[PDB]
């Protein structure tokens, strides 16, 4: 709560300089090398590890340590003034940091992708880094609510070649920024529309269903001719099935297409005429068809327009649709700041088991005079701080116990915070093919036999009694 | 002449060039003699058939002054310069050249070339003009056009700063943005010869051709198929040069 | 009229665009329809023709390619047996109808095909020249292309540009960690080889065109050494490729020598020679 | 293109301007020979926008050189006349329908046109030529 | 909804 | 005599150049083409008639080999990039500079106009300069 409420302020009193001298932001990079023996903006900092325990890896407590992926450069000015206002949060994390020593991480996620955190360690250690803060499941967690996606890939002939490799590809990126309280289903369309795989209404995106999504979407071949008005009126109807579970809000259909020429007003007219429906459309590969259709289906529907000509804009283009879904609940104001616990996951930086409180960021610049609510939809980032679960299983003494008596713990959806049978290993999706960034969920169900009292307990427990 | 192709170039230092320094000493001191006593001959004081009438006579001039200047500068502290030796050492590539006069069917043949040169060269002049004309005409449409990226997803130049992911085939590979110009492009009137030169002798004049229907705007990155109807120009150009 | 027709049906094909696998854009469906109307006006033109001039049609070379394509026209339209597309190919040579409509275009094609009767000599020099050089290659170079740097524990090619390779000091030695075995695709996914004697042919023809036949040249050296091809590529291309350029030049300056002294020629240079004469006198 | 006046000055202005003369008399020849290079040139992208038309989408991505619609196929074709990379663009016909298996009869399209390109664009235009130059010579030598 | 993209690009 | 040394068996190859002459049995096809036959027999004569006109080339490419020599002679060829920029490294162990050899199979490769241009690119200077060359800076090539 502090840290948001100190993030905001800053960015409320920031200005925007454009013209920085060769030393105006310092700041360490968490990734140079120690010993360079040697840049636009950017003065490096030489910092002092020595060791904790607490960690495991060697820290820093003076200042915090930011990363930028390799793929964002660290000179843009984009990037240079949050390097500089974000400076002001270091006093802040030293401020927690000295209120309870026993905080391990104080995460802040940025828009542009660039992350800082409190105790200053190197990065992990080809190893290119593939790392980015807005893909991360907390991050996406606290950057919007559940949603009810519903992914419609055009399979026409047209789309053959290296654009269904590309299709195929960005779908599957796609379906790994989906948590558990996501609702996903992917279908697909040539001249009839079919789902792609054996479900039938919608699946909760945990790690096997989203699998099964990935294989028949990877089983995907092209063939036939387009036809947009039997594909979303096949969206939209499974999109209105109501007898099974799903998350009940953010109803949003993803297109991933080349182009056309047909706009399907009808169809829109006759089921999203109130709009609560988003429409997102892809043009994925390189072509020179007609961009002229999708754009106006995402620009009269709620939505946004994306272009993916190669494998590098994959990535970007999938995880930018929460930057869309973000503007109600930053227009609800101070009432969708509520902190949020992720799933048991393994910790980035090699400290285990871990579950992160994400807090949003929001954009008040301007807020006490009503002048500027143009850009202020946007979040800033995302607060992150990770307790371990040694701390969880510290608070829950077992030596006065019998050794058959322990402690677990179970969230809604049933998972288990803490059990015995819960081991830092990620789970078992299939039988292992032949030539840690997922969560770790496992149902209290399946960490013991299976009772017939023992799903009513589960169910009571989820009730909250 | 079989004595200048049997130098090792790898090597200054190897045992054959030690070997071939003193044949070239001795054919240096042979055309030293034969170009005195050619001089005594002929003559110096505008005897009109002098020495220095003939061309041959001065090339042979040349070529035994820079042997003889080569040895000189090398008379003391080689290191100094070392590219002076080296340009009066490639000097002597003109040996082959004093056969034409020495043969008279040789001579015959090389003057029936000369002529051959003669009577195309007003030709020659109306080709040089139209391809000035071309080679300008190209320059107005692709001048400072042909800018491209390391990384093709950044269009301006400052974009093109710090690394991107090169996804290859079953491995990524990080890599540099590098704002680099195209190999063969139209900036000046000179490249713009050179290019078309390039093109009318048929070797790679598709690349250039992407590269002038991809070319965007002045300091700016390629986009596929962006003008198309520059194609034209190189139509044009083919069915007249 | 008909060869109004004949550039509409020109512009119609002109205006179709081909997507993979069954896709059509909606422009091609509608574009598809108007063949009916270019066939029955086409009908009608050969069935007025052959009716009034009482079938001489058929002797003349350009009604009988007219009707020809009539006929195929008329065949693959009716009937969607077999779904012959074979019988849409031969839609191209539609825009040929023009210079049978225009006769000055029939006259410009027969001064073209005259001076070209003569190459037919040359084409047979060409012909024995390519045999002689693909049996030569197929002797000296089969199947020598189907060994590079496979991986040393599995097989698998090293890289992503394999060249071919040798067991032996004159040939390319692979790496340390990698070893020759048999059967790599070879050099441009096996296109270019010697082992039937139409491979051999197709390659001699393309390194005749003076095109890509160095990457062949340095194969050839890292799989064999480089002692003895260029006795085997250099006069190839020397004797094929110039000495028959040679010969094709003085051919043609033959025959135009020869067809400039012809009467008619004669009489037009004259008439040219007079008016500028006239020209300068009145100046 | 005015600095060719200067030739005037000079002796060689007789047979620059008797070329012209000639060039400018059989003109109509020589249109009737360009548009029929440029029939040729349709038919022979028609026919290969019927062969191999839209199967060149391969997984690495569409070659420039394709035949999918027609500028692309007069600009391929006339790539092959030219003779410049004709070989990679026949191992990508020949690549399209299979390949070394099965797809080897495809070759005979580009082997016609190569071999009659080069052949056609060389008698076209030598003709026209030697035709003229020789028409020029002989005027200037007439006149003088 | 006023930035959907396509006017964006 | 082929037939011998292959049923001998073992010794040595004898390569196989004596199949050489197994292959030579169509020049004697050419007794029956009277027209083929006179044009060949008419064009080697002439060839035979002119042998300063085929040494006047062999000059130039003696002359342009020897300049490559001493100038381009030196370039480092061991160097391969990790993309091996095919178009712009040339230069290679089969297109050098190094020998008399070498530069006459290059001189003739670019006579033959097979991306010279390449080479032209590849021969500038800044390029990496040979191991045992002597120069330990990468100065060698010429904008010449
Ligand atoms: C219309 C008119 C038509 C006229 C047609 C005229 C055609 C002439 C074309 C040239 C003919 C010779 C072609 C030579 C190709 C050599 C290819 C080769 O691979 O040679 C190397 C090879 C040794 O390699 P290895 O792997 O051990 O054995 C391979 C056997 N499968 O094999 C060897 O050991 C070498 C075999 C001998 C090759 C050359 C024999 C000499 C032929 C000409 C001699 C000229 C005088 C000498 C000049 C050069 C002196 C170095
Ligand atoms: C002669 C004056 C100019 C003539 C030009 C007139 C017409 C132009 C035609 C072009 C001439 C092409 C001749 C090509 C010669 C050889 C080409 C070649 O690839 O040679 C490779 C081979 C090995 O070359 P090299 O590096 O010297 O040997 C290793 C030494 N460490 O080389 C050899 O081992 C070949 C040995 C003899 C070369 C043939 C003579
Ligand atoms: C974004 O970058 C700016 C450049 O670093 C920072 O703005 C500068 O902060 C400096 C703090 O040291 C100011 O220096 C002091 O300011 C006082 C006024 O309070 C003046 O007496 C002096 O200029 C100076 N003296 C002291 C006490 O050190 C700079 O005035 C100020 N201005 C510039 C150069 O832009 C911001 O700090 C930074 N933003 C954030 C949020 O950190
Ligand atoms: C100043 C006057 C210059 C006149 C030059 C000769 C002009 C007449 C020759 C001619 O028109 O024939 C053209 C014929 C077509 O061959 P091509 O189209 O297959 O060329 C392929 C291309 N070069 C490549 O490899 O990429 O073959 C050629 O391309 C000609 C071969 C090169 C020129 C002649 C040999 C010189 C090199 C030994
Ligand atoms: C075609 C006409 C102009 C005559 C041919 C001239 C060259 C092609 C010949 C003539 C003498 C030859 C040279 C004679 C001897 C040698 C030494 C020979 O031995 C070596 O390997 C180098 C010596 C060493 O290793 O010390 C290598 C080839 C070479 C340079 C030869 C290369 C080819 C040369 C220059
Ligand atoms: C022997 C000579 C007389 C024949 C040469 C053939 C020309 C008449 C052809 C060959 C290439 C053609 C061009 C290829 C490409 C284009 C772009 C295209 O124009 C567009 O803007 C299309 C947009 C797109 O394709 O993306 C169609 C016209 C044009 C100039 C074409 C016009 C006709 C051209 C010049
Ligand atoms: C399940 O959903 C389907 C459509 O998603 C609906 O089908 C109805 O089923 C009931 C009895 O099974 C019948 O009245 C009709 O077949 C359907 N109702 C309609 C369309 O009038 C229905 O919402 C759900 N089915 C059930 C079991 O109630
Ligand atoms: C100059 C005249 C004779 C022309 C003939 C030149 C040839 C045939 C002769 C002249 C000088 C000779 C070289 C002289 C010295 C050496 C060093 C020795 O360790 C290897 C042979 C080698 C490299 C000789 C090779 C053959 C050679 C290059
Ligand atoms: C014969 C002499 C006079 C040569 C002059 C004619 C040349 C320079 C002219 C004739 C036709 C011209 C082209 C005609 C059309 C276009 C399309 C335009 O959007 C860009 C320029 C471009 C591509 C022109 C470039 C210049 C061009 C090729
Ligand atoms: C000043 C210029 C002409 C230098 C000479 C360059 C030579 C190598 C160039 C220029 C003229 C060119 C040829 C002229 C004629 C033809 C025949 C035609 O079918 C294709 C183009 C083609 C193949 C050209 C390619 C190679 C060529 C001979
Ligand atoms: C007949 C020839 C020699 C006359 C033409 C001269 C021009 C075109 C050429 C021939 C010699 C060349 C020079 C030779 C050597 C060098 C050294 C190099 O590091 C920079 C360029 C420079 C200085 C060249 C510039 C261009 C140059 C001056
Ligand atoms: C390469 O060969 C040399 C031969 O001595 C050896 O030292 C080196 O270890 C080899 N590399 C491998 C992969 O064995
Ligand atoms: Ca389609
Ligand atoms: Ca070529």
């Amino acid at each position: 709560v502090r840290l948001a409420l100190e993030a905001e302020k800053v960015q409320a009193a920031h200005q925007w300089r454009e013209d920085f001298a060769s030393n105006e932001v310092v700041y360490y990079n968490a990734k140079d090398d120690l010993d360079p023996e040697k840049e636009p903006g950017s003065q490096r900092i030489k910092p002092v590890f020595i060791e904790d325990a607490n960690f495991g890896r060697q820290i820093s407590y003076q200042h915090a340590a930011v990363h930028i992926p390799t793929d964002i450069y660290e000179g843009s000015t984009i990037v240079l003034n949050e390097l500089n206002w974000t400076s002001a949060l270091d006093e802040v994390f030293k401020k927690n940091r000295e209120e309870d020593p026993s905080l391990l991480w104080q995460v802040f996620g940025s828009a542009t992708g660039l992350a800082r955190y409190y105790p200053a360690s190197p990065w992990v250690d080809n190893k290119i880094d593939l790392y980015d803060v807005r893909r991360r499941p907390w991050y996406i967690q606290g950057a919007a609510s559940p949603k009810d996606m519903l992914i419609l890939v055009d399979v026409s002939g047209s789309v053959s070649g290296l654009t269904l490799k590309l299709i195929r590809t960005s779908v599957s990126e796609m379906l790994e920024t989906l948590s558990d309280d996501d609702f996903v289903n992917v279908a697909s369309f040539n001249s009839n529309a079919q789902d792609v795989s054996c479900f039938q209404h919608l699946v909760q995106a945990n790690v096997r269903n989203k699998k099964v999504l990935k294989d028949a979407v990877n089983n995907i071949t092209a063939k036939g001719i387009t036809d947009y008005k039997k594909g979303f009126s096949f969206a939209f109807e499974q999109l209105l099935n109501y007898n099974v579970s799903r998350a009940n809000c953010n109803k949003i259909i993803m297109l991933f297409t080349d182009g056309g020429e047909e706009r399907a007003q009808e169809i829109f007219n006759k089921y999203n005429k109130d709009k609560k429906v988003r429409v997102f459309t892809f043009s994925v590969g390189q072509h020179n068809y007609d961009r002229g259709p999708i754009q106006w289906m995402a620009c009269e529907n709620k939505g946004y327009y994306y272009e993916i000509p190669s494998i590098g804009a994959i990535r970007i283009n999938t995880q930018e649709y929460l930057d869309v879904l973000g503007r109600p609940m930053v227009l609800a104001g101070d009432k969708a700041k509520q902190v949020q616990w992720t799933n048991v996951y393994l910790d980035a930086l090699e400290l285990g088991l871990v579950i992160t409180g994400t807090l949003p960021v929001f954009n008040i610049t301007g807020q006490f005079e009503n002048k500027t609510n143009l850009k202020n939809q946007l979040i800033l980032g995302v607060m992150g701080v990770d307790v371990s679960l040694e701390d969880i299983k510290r608070l829950t003494p077992r030596f006065t116990l019998c050794p058959n008596g322990y402690y677990f713990a179970i969230d809604p959806n049933g998972y288990v915070l803490l059990h015995p049978n819960l081991q830092p290993k990620p789970i078992g999706v299939g039988i292992p093919t032949i030539n840690s960034q997922e969560p770790v969920t496992l149902d209290f169900l399946d960490a013991e036999l299976e009772n017939d009292i023992k799903v009513e307990i589960r169910n009571k427990m989820i009730d909250g009694e | 002449s079989i004595a200048l192709a049997a130098e090792d170039p790898v090597q200054p230092n190897a045992p054959r060039n030690n070997v071939l320094r003193y044949f070239d000493y001795v054919f240096t001191g042979v055309f030293t003699f034969e170009m005195v006593i050619k001089m005594i001959d002929l003559g110096l004081v505008l005897h009109q058939g002098a020495y220095f009438r003939d061309l041959w006579n001065i090339l042979d001039f040349i070529v035994v002054s820079g042997a003889l200047v080569a040895f000189a500068f090398t008379g003391n502290s080689k290191g100094k310069d070392i590219n002076t030796i080296k340009s009066l050492r490639v000097l002597r590539v003109l040996r082959p050249l004093k056969t034409i006069k020495r043969l008279p069917k040789l001579k015959a043949v090389f003057d029936c070339v000369v002529n051959s040169l003669k009577n195309v060269f007003n030709i020659l002049i109306v080709y040089m003009l139209f391809m000035f004309i071309f080679a300008v005409v190209a320059v107005q449409l692709f001048k400072g056009k042909f800018f491209h990226c390391t990384d093709e997803s950044k269009e301006f130049e400052k974009d093109c700063r710090g690394k991107y992911l090169l996804y290859e085939k079953n491995e990524v590979k990080a890599r540099d943005r590098e704002w680099k110009k195209y190999e063969f492009h139209y900036d000046n009137v000179l490249w713009a010869l050179l290019t078309l030169f390039t093109v009318s002798t048929g070797e790679g004049w598709p690349q250039v051709l992407k590269h002038s229907v991809d070319a965007t705007f002045e300091n700016q990155g390629p986009s596929p198929g962006y003008r198309m109807e520059m194609s034209i120009f190189y139509v044009v150009y083919f069915v007249v040069f | 009229m008909i060869l109004a027709t004949i550039i509409a049906n020109c512009i119609v094909l002109a205006l179709e665009q081909h997507l993979p696998d069954d896709d059509k854009t909606p422009m091609s469906e509608r574009l598809d329809d108007t063949e009916p109307y270019f066939i029955g006006i086409f009908c009608f033109e050969a069935g007025i023709k052959i009716i009034a001039l009482g079938f001489s049609y058929l002797r003349n070379g350009w009604n009988v390619m007219d009707f020809v394509v009539v006929l195929t026209g008329i065949l693959a339209t009716v009937g969607t047996e077999f779904d012959l597309r074979t019988l849409r190919a031969v839609r191209v040579l539609r825009p040929l109808k023009l210079v049978s409509g225009i006769p000055s275009l029939q006259v410009v094609l027969k001064s073209i095909m005259k001076a070209m009767i003569p190459l037919l000599q040359i084409g047979l020099l060409l012909f024995f020249a390519i045999l002689i050089f693909a049996i030569i290659g197929l002797e000296f170079y089969m199947g020598k292309f189907h060994t590079t740097c496979f991986e040393e524990g599995t097989d698998d090619i090293q890289g992503e540009s394999p060249a071919p390779c040798g067991t032996e000091e004159p040939a390319r030695t692979c790496p340390n960690g990698t070893k020759c075995q048999p059967y790599w695709e070879g050099p441009n996914n096996g296109i270019t080889q010697f082992d039937n004697i139409l491979f051999a042919v197709l390659t001699v023809f393309q390194c005749i065109t003076m095109e890509g036949w160095t990457d062949l040249l340095y194969n050839s050296n890292d799989a064999s050494g480089n002692t003895w091809n260029w006795l085997y590529f250099i006069p190839l291309i020397i004797i094929g490729s110039f000495f028959m350029l040679n010969l094709v030049l003085g051919v043609l300056s033959g025959e135009f020598a020869k067809e400039r002294e012809r009467v008619e020629n004669r009489r037009a240079f004259l008439k040219l020679r007079r008016q500028q004469q006239i020209e300068r006198e009145l100046n | 293109l005015r600095l060719l006046r200067i030739f005037k000055v000079t002796k060689y202005w007789a047979s620059l301007r008797n070329l012209v003369v000639s060039l400018l008399n059989s003109m109509k020849s020589i249109i009737s020979l360009l548009f029929l290079l440029f029939l040729f040139i349709v038919v022979f992208a028609l026919l290969g926008m019927q062969l191999f038309g839209g199967q060149f989408n391969f997984d690495e991505g569409t070659p420039p050189t394709n035949f999918d619609t027609f500028p692309a196929a007069i600009m391929t074709v006339f790539q092959i006349l030219t003779g410049e990379d004709w070989n990679e663009v026949m191992y990508d016909g020949i690549k399209s329908q299979g390949g070394v298996q099965g797809g080897m009869v495809f070759s005979i399209y580009f082997i016609v046109l190569t071999l009659f390109g080069n052949y056609t664009l060389l008698n076209v235009f030598l003709a026209i030529a030697v035709d003229n130059l020789a028409n020029a010579q002989e005027l200037t030598k007439d006149e003088q | 909804y006023t930035d959907c993209g396509g006017v964006s690009g | 005599t082929d037939i011998l040394v292959t049923e001998f068996g073992n010794n040595f190859i004898n390569l196989s150049f004596l199949r050489l002459f197994r292959a030579a049995r169509l020049i004697k096809l050419l007794r029956q083409g009277y027209t083929i036959r006179i044009l060949l027999w008419t064009f080697v004569q002439s060839f035979k008639a002119l042998p300063y006109v085929c040494l006047l080339i062999a000059m130039l490419f003696f002359i342009y080999a020897i300049i490559g020599m001493q100038v381009f002679g030196n370039i480092g060829i061991d160097v391969e990039d990790e993309d091996s920029d095919e178009d712009e490294f040339q230069i290679t162990e089969h297109n050098n500079f190094r020998t008399f050899f070498q530069a006459l199979m290059l001189l003739f490769r670019s006579a033959t106009g097979e991306a010279w241009h390449n080479i032209m690119l590849s021969c500038l200077s800044g390029k990496p300069c040979d191991k045992n060359s002597g120069i330990l800076t990468r100065e060698c090539g010429n904008e010449f």
